[PDB]
């Protein structure tokens, strides 16, 4: 639809993977869906199209009142989905369309009362990193989408391998597991029974900006060892050289593979493809 | 949010830092980047809330007695392993391992765990030990010697197959849970 | 001595004269009297003199950690000043030398709390327009 640009049953989508998200308490897919949403309003006054005048409820609803309660509700994701950069990302242009727009202070007094909060939510606690995996889709009986297609997942925060390789299994019936796991099959880039592999991948660092040498603490950069994420690289051991007994480092090389996938995890979907 | 203490111990004719690494690494069977230290970690969720734990990674070296030893206090489970293709890791385990770790703590929760299960029942392997008169020693017995301490848990494992590997962990850290 | 340049006791009789003012709870004079005061600071990090290390309190006091507190102390009075409008200004600035060098967003959350306060109270109440008098002296 997006491509076919036809929005308003664009949006009403975006609320129908909503409903899914929040039935699954993926807060953080949930409010990038509402993000997406929100990102085509302005902060103008005058509500252009009633297109993005939705079901849920109907009036006025200036385009600058519309974008101001997806933003409130946006944050209320972040905040239970535990990622308050970007809630405290979000709530200062809140604060700026307020100070520069509306001049209701109030609003501005709750926005940054749970700001505080959000900051000493991420100052003060800890939260695990969650593991990410490489699924590499093979076979033929696989759907147009999934054939001969590499995936990766962002798994739960600390899911062992092959627990979420059971857990994709449940997924897919003819669950069987192809032992080479650097290269695909070739037979199986064509042959039916689908093929499947699993193996966790390095989360490759982000690149914090304006924090190349600065000496911050570790808490933004942890946060930033997980999330907005692109790329992956995978340690690949091999012997090349002579196998002399006491010593291994004769044959030691390591064909790392990166992957670049088109999107930053998290995202509105929990994997995406490499791209 | 707590860690546990958990040592291993063995002959080195085994190479347990195998299964410990490619468990920690969550290595791909047959995959694992052999490292050049010691004493692995992890934090794990297993039930309730993640904990931290280190892995007490002791060389079966019987000259380490002295420093082996030291580790041993406030150890809140220790992990007797052996070879269930060796017999003579089980003359040593029994002889010596679990003789020596009982005297120095006789007052640990203990799990025993066999290894190179996938060897236990390869047929080359096993006519190789009858061709040299060692004997591809099976779970009953292993269950005896667990009786004979009463250990909490025996378990059998392999590396290139990681069976019961994260299993074996896990009734390790249910010990005290 | 502004005209002398000779900044340090300079400062002192900044200090007298903002003793005067609170005495007269001029809070608004005396807060513009800390700010002349924290003017001639930097937000670096290196205490370039120790002439700026005052009687108050001696000891480090990096740069930034002085002025800091001086905008510190200057909103407090500004916030019993009844003008929340310079309160905000100075909040605002205060918490982008948090973001960007200090890193410590305790400070960040306690200063927008106060901001917060000040935006209620701006909003909400009302407060009387003082008079304007030309006095001629002949």
């Amino acid at each position: 639809y997006k491509e076919k640009k036809r929005e308003d049953i664009y949006i009403r989508y975006l609320y129908k993977l909503r409903d899914l998200h929040r039935d699954c308490e993926n807060y953080t897919e949930a409010a990038y869906t509402l993000l997406l949403h929100a990102e085509l309003l302005q902060w103008s006054d005058k509500p252009c199209v009633p297109h993005l005048l939705q079901r849920d409820s109907y009036y006025v609803y200036t385009q600058q009142e519309l974008k101001e309660k997806l933003y409130q509700e946006i944050i209320s994701y972040f905040d239970k989905g535990k990622m308050w950069e970007k809630a405290i990302k979000l709530s200062k242009e809140l604060a700026e369309t307020y100070e520069s727009k509306v001049f209701d202070y109030e609003g501005l007094g709750n926005l940054l009362k749970k700001r505080a909060s959000f900051y000493e939510n991420i100052i003060k606690a800890m939260r695990p990193q969650p593991e990410y995996f490489a699924v590499g889709y093979y076979g033929q009986g696989f759907p147009s989408f999934l054939r001969n297609k590499i995936f990766i997942y962002r798994g739960k925060e600390y899911e062992r391998r092959e627990d979420f390789s059971l857990r994709l299994l449940t997924q897919f019936p003819n669950a069987e597991k192809m032992t080479s796991t650097t290269p695909p099959g070739e037979d199986i880039k064509s042959s039916p029974k689908q093929y499947m592999q699993c193996f966790t991948v390095k989360p490759v660092m982000s690149l914090p900006p304006s924090y190349k040498d600065k000496p911050v603490p570790e808490q933004i950069l942890n946060y930033y060892r997980a999330n907005e994420v692109q790329q992956f690289r995978y340690s690949r051991p091999f012997r090349k050289g002579e196998k002399d007994p006491d010593n291994e480092f004769a044959t030691m090389w390591i064909e790392r593979t990166t992957y670049t996938t088109a999107y930053t995890f998290p995202g509105i979907l929990k994997w995406f493809e490499v791209k | 949010m707590q860690a546990i203490k958990c040592v291993v111990v063995g002959d080195g004719a085994v190479a347990k830092t195998c299964l410990l690494i490619s468990y920690t690494t969550n290595a791909f069977p047959g995959e694992y980047i052999p490292t050049v230290f010691d004493n692995y970690s992890a934090n794990v969720m297993v039930d309730g809330k993640p904990v931290n734990l280190g892995l007490w990674d002791t060389a079966g070296q019987e000259d380490y007695d002295r420093l082996r030893p030291l580790s041993y206090p406030q150890t809140d489970v220790f992990l007797i392993c052996f070879s269930l293709v060796s017999p003579a890791s089980f003359e040593n385990v029994r002889a010596k391992w679990y003789p020596e770790v009982r005297h120095h703590c006789p007052n640990t929760p203990i799990i025993l765990v066999g290894t190179k299960l996938d060897l236990r029942d390869d047929k080359d392997t096993i006519e190789k030990l009858k061709e040299k008169k060692l004997t591809p020693i099976t779970y009953p017995q292993g269950l005896a010697m667990a009786k004979e301490i009463g250990a909490v848990k025996y378990l059998e494992c392999s590396a290139l197959t990681q069976r019961g590997l994260k299993t074996v962990f896990d009734e390790a850290i249910r010990a005290v849970l």
